[PDB]
DNA sequence: TAATAAACTAAAAACTATTATTATG
DNA sequence: TAATAATAGTTTTTAGTTTATTAG
């Protein structure tokens, strides 16, 4: 369903992060700032529908709607805009840190209960459907000790209250993420890992909803309603927009075919459609064109059953289409969808069917292959139970195959290249490869939105790794070209 | 760049009459040849046609063989096809009352082909059989016909009222036509013609026998016309040192329409006064015309727009480097999913000819991966402009030379991640055992694969892949109706269309009772969204 | 040397978000 | 006369376009 996963970062300012443990490593402060930059970046080009906010405590001036001390907001919850990154990023670096020490301040006291309360109030201000609320904490301390334990008590109360409210808490290690000197007080508040939040995943995007609700038709009489899902599809560069030269404003577009005979534009009635074959000018209306295209009503005209044992596996027309039963016209549909899938042992017999995605479109044939549920050991479901539509080829599809059967290789070579290939094996993580192009586009767009020239050219294994795998195997393949004359020359 | 077809037809009396239900095989012949020829002409094929009528009066044939090639009349000789011949075929051809020798028609058509060999590029050629094998013929012509076919080298195609192998609907998906109820005259005719054609080709000729019904369903009538696609030579080198040069071939393709639809004036029925344009006005509180050349192509980034001119992208885009078929790595054949295949075309891999070292190399590779059940990963690069893909390549076995199936594979940003409720364990929709048994009854009662003899005897009761896409034939039929009848409305759906698409009726008849048990066992409801014609001609 | 892959255009549907009807007073 | 009840507004695939760019 709809909803937004708004999130807010909370950063400590107690001067502990202002120092990098007197070493080469980045300050905790600046590492956190870089993390925030990374999250904005990964947010803008993933879903410009969330909300984000950043507030610093342990401060000198105090900015907030509630005039509380030691609390310094910077951005109330908003859609992540490039302006946010512009303003934030000038605070990073050693120079940004030292000039931030003065433009705002440098460390102070605070009271954790107050900052928690302020963040809660900040969430309350929003006027949207908030799907997931999260406050993730950036701090270097362990806990307040040189305070009254009443402060700690108030903190515990407020934390429990927020947990009641439905507010989800996270905490990040700053001094030595991985050093494991935290959590002698936070053991009962929250319910490192920030490197993950850093530049590890980017250029993503998400969708939620379903495809057309299409009628499954098994007989002329009885009915059954299902749902269609397309669990994969090519991502394209998002469509451009036509600005001005200089107003940077989208320009309108009135658009018709015109006629020189008169100043009045053409008319949809006046427009006619035709095809030319020399002596033939077949004159048609768009309407009769659609009538030509249409054959029957949208739905799944069931053809019959075919055992999975073999249909083919080398043919492909379109990406597969997941099916999930759903009450669309008829209740208890999942009642008939409860079976056909529990045991595919004899249900593997697939379902040849006639498919019609929408109005008037000439149907194809679809292989309604059942795919039973799998469970991941983390109680995670991927490839949910149901069906995948494999589009079925037609006779006109199988274009000409030139016939060339001449020579089979000698068996002394087949085992030898078996030894060759066996050395290299990649598990094929389906997430291990990426479209370089859209990602490059994204990084470019990030560049122009800010003062970055074009400092992004990283490869993501799209290029061959054999630049090192060549020596990985060594050179056994070279003498393993026992073709005496090299095919190359 | 050229093909030659010659249509010889029987116009006797047996063509006129037929068993009821098994409609006149001559009308089957005319319909099949009609959509054949209109496909030829619509596809602007660099084709060639000769039309001959035998069994009719006179001898339009150049040679009557000492008045022995009698009743053999060429109708429309070797010239570029037009609607004249097809309209004559569908309409102006009428049933006759006498016959001649079909073999003589064959040889004179071959002679016409021989006559039309000069001045025109000569590439290929075909002959097809249209005779119900009840005419009168000799038996000593086997030598001359076998020598002509073994020297003049014209591919043959057979057709029959029945097949080599009420309920008999039209010859589409229905019960097999009898192969033993024919007249004996047709028996010796079929025997001798099948002997001569197997002598032409060989064993695969035994499968080359077809019928009007087969041409209706299958595409053998259309496979004798063909167009090869261009090679795509590439270096499939594997590694960093050795090199393999091979070629690429588009194998499977979403074959769409190639001919567009111009937008036409209703009055002049022309295009000149129809100029399509836009002005690119500007959105402000006031309308303001702005030149098309006053614009920049920005993008929606964050909550604003970053102007990104072409001169920008052209020099920040992904500078790929040439076509390539490099290999990334390897994984198990299980480490792929039919749900995971991606792209728009299966591309088949073949070793480049004239380089047999590559041939043996890939033969060994495909054999090895077949042995290891191991699939490969390739970065598929097309050119200097197409962005690269990542795709699986795995062996495809066959009785002939094998091949390597290559398919594009998705990317990490291409996967769509949804969650679905697990209905394998439904506390609200757990299927009843009566429902389960009804399900089993439906599964077993109806099926579209005939398994028998336990000899891997897989025959599809509804073989789909041999069907073409009906949209094209429907388009063509409407084209004929419109161009021949300037003031007539659109024709009906050409029931043959459905007949091709209807499933075998015996299946639904046998499984109707299981269907009745389903309709009894399960609860169903209805809802809105029914669409209808609003205003109707009541009369 | 034209195929053709890609950028480019409408077009239909879902998931929304809402408004006409009664209802009962 | 407070209770519902059809409905149009965003995205989004699709899919026919048009367009370069190796090619004979």
């Amino acid at each position: 369903y709809s909803g937004r996963d708004s999130l807010i970062f909370l950063v400590d300012a107690s001067k502990a992060m202002f120092e990098s443990q007197s070493e080469d490593e980045l300050t905790p402060f600046d590492m956190s700032i870089q993390c925030i930059q990374s999250v904005y970046i990964s947010k803008i080009i993933s879903s410009d529908r969330d909300l984000l906010a950043v507030v610093f405590y342990g401060t000198e001036k105090d900015k907030n709607s509630v005039n509380f001390k030691n609390i310094y907001v910077l951005q109330e919850l908003d859609n992540p805009g490039a302006k946010r990154i512009l303003e934030l990023d000038q605070f990073k670096g050693q120079q940004g840190q030292k000039r931030f020490q003065d433009m705002m301040g440098h460390g102070s006291d605070y009271s954790l209960s107050e900052v928690l309360w302020v963040c809660a109030n900040l969430f309350s201000d929003v006027q949207f459907k908030m799907s997931h609320k999260r406050i993730m904490l950036f701090t270097n301390e362990d806990n307040p000790h040189g305070n009254d334990s009443a402060k700690a008590s108030r903190a515990r109360t407020k934390a429990g209250d927020l947990r009641d409210t439905g507010i989800f808490l996270d905490l990040m290690h700053l001094k030595k993420p991985g050093g494991f000197d935290i959590s002698l007080f936070y053991r009962d508040i929250i319910s490192s890992k920030l490197e993950d939040l850093l530049r590890k995943v980017r250029a993503k995007e998400t969708r939620k909803r379903a495809l057309s609700r299409l009628k499954l038709k098994l007989n002329k009489d009885i009915v059954i309603s299902v749902g269609i899902y397309n669990l994969v599809q090519k991502a394209l560069k998002p469509p451009p927009i036509k600005l001005y030269r200089e107003t940077n404003e989208p320009v309108k577009t009135k658009t018709r075919t015109f006629n020189t005979s008169t100043g009045g534009l053409l008319l949809p009635s006046d427009t006619k459609r035709s095809q030319i074959y020399g002596s033939r000018q077949i004159i048609l209306e768009k309407e009769e064109t659609e009538e030509l295209k249409r054959f029957d009503d949208p739905g799944l005209m069931l053809m019959g059953f075919k055992p999975l044992v073999l249909l083919k596996k080398h043919h492909y027309l379109r990406p597969s289409l997941f099916v999930y039963p759903e009450e669309s016209l008829v209740i208890g549909s999942s009642t008939l969808f409860s079976a056909l899938l529990i045991k595919c042992l004899e249900k593997e017999v697939a379902a040849l069917c006639r498919y019609t995605p929408r109005r008037n479109i000439p149907p194809y044939f679809v292989a309604l292959v059942p795919q039973e549920e799998e469970l991941d050991d983390q109680k995670i479901q991927v490839t949910p139970p149901g069906f995948q539509l494999v589009f079925l080829p037609f006779a006109d599809d199988k274009r000409k195959m030139p016939f060339t059967e001449k020579i089979m290789a000698t068996p002394e070579q087949v085992g030898k290249m078996k030894a060759i290939v066996e050395k290299l094996r990649f598990t094929y993580r389906s997430d291990s490869f990426e479209n370089p192009v859209l990602q490059q586009h994204f990084r470019n767009l990030e560049a122009l939105a800010l003062d970055l020239m074009e400092p992004e050219q990283a490869v993501d294994l799209t290029l061959p790794k054999v630049e090192a795998m060549n020596k990985r195997l060594g050179s056994l393949v070279d003498e393993f070209k026992e073709l005496v004359y090299p095919p190359d020359y | 760049n050229k093909a030659a077809v010659v249509l010889c037809m029987d116009v006797g009396f047996t063509m006129s009459n037929s068993i009821p239900g098994i409609e006149s095989p001559f009308e089957q012949a005319k319909k099949v040849i009609t959509m054949f020829v209109q496909r030829q002409v619509f596809a602007e094929n660099k084709d060639e046609i000769a039309l001959v009528l035998f069994g009719t009066d006179g001898t339009d044939n150049p040679l009557s063989g000492g008045d022995q090639y009698q009743n053999i009349t060429v109708h429309r000789h070797l010239m570029l096809p037009d609607f004249d011949l097809l309209e004559d075929i569908e309409s102006k051809i009428q049933p006759g009352s006498q016959q001649a020798d079909f073999l003589d028609a064959l040889i004179v058509s071959m002679d016409v082909i021989q006559h039309e060999t000069i001045g025109k590029k000569f590439e290929k050629r075909h002959i097809e059989i249209f005779t119900d094998l009840s005419s009168r013929f000799s038996k000593s012509q086997l030598d001359i016909i076998i020598h002509s076919l073994k020297k003049c080298d014209i591919s043959l195609q057979f057709f029959l009222p029945f097949s080599l192998g009420g309920p008999f609907r039209l010859g589409g998906h229905g019960p097999s036509f009898p192969l033993k109820g024919i007249t004996e005259q047709q028996k010796e005719g079929l025997e001798i013609v099948k002997m001569v054609m197997i002598s032409l080709e060989g064993e695969d000729g035994l499968d080359e026998i077809y019928s009007f019904s087969e041409s209706l369903r299958k595409l053998c009538v259309f496979k004798k016309i063909e167009r090869h696609s261009i090679h795509w030579p590439c270096r499939l080198t594997i590694g960093s040192n050795l090199s393999i040069r091979i070629a690429a071939y588009k194998s499977i393709l979403q074959e769409r329409v190639k001919k567009t639809w111009t937008v036409v004036d209703a009055k002049t029925l022309k295009k000149e006064d129809i100029q399509k344009e836009t002005v690119y006005c500007l959105n402000d509180d006031d309308e303001t015309e702005v030149l098309k050349e006053d614009i920049i192509q920005g993008f929606r980034y964050g909550s604003d727009i970053v102007p990104f001119s072409k001169v920008d992208e052209e020099q920040m885009k992904y500078k790929s480097e040439g076509k390539c078929f490099s290999v990334l790595g390897f994984c198990k054949s299980s480490q792929v999913q039919r749900r995971f295949f991606m792209g728009n075309q299966v591309l088949k891999v073949f070793a480049a000819r004239d380089d047999e070292a590559a041939a043996v190399a890939l033969s060994s590779l495909i054999h090895a991966l077949d042995d290891l059940d191991m699939v490969a990963i390739v970065r598929y690069a097309y050119d200097k402009r197409a962005n690269p893909q990542v795709g699986v390549a795995f062996p495809h076995i066959k009785h002939n030379y094998e091949c390597l199936v290559y398919v594009q594979l998705p990317f990490m940003e291409d996967l769509r991640q949804y969650m679905f409720s697990s209905l394998k364990n439904s506390k609200k929709y757990a299927p009843t055992e009566a429902q389960l048994n009804a399900v089993d009854a439906l599964i077993d009662s109806m099926s579209l694969a005939k398994k028998d003899e336990k000899t891997d005897t897989l025959e599809d009761l509804f073989p789909t892949t041999k069907i073409p896409n009906p949209r094209f034939q429907r388009l063509f039929q409407c084209l004929l109706h419109r161009a021949l009848h300037p003031r007539e409305p659109l024709p009906p759906i050409q029931q043959h269309i459905w007949n091709m698409l209807n499933p075998p009726a015996e299946v639904t008849t046998k499984s109707q009772i299981p269907l009745s048990k389903i309709k009894t066992l399960f609860p169903l409801i209805e809802a809105k969204k029914k669409d209808q014609v609003t205003a109707q001609e009541i009369f």
